[PDB]
């Protein structure tokens, strides 16, 4: 009336929980890149000679 | 000589005809030599500033 071993399990099972991967869009920055630094339009000379 | 513009507080005439040395000699003399009246001495009886 107790408890004996049994046959051994012929195979084990091992779940886990996963998600999946999206697209590769790689949006590397809200405004990207260095911009350039750059002329004022037009701007104009702010000097001139004497005579 | 001659004058081209001479508002107040400016003049611009043109001097033709001198060497180098005068004319520098001129233009020094402006800068370090003619006379003006300035603040020297300063007495403060009180400065809560």
């Amino acid at each position: 009336g107790g408890l004996t071993c049994a046959s051994a399990p012929q195979g084990t099972l091992r779940i886990l929980e996963g998600p999946q991967q999206s697209l590769s869009g790689s949006p590397l920055q809200p405004i990207p890149a260095s911009p350039p630094p750059q002329i004022p339009p037009g701007l104009r000379p702010r000097f001139c000679a004497f005579g | 000589v001659d004058v081209v513009h001479m508002d107040e507080n400016s003049l611009e005439f043109d001097m033709v005809g001198i060497d180098a040395a005068i004319a520098n000699a001129f233009r020094r003399i402006l800068l370090a030599e003619v006379p003006t009246m300035a603040v020297e001495k300063v007495l403060v009886y009180n400065n809560t500033s």
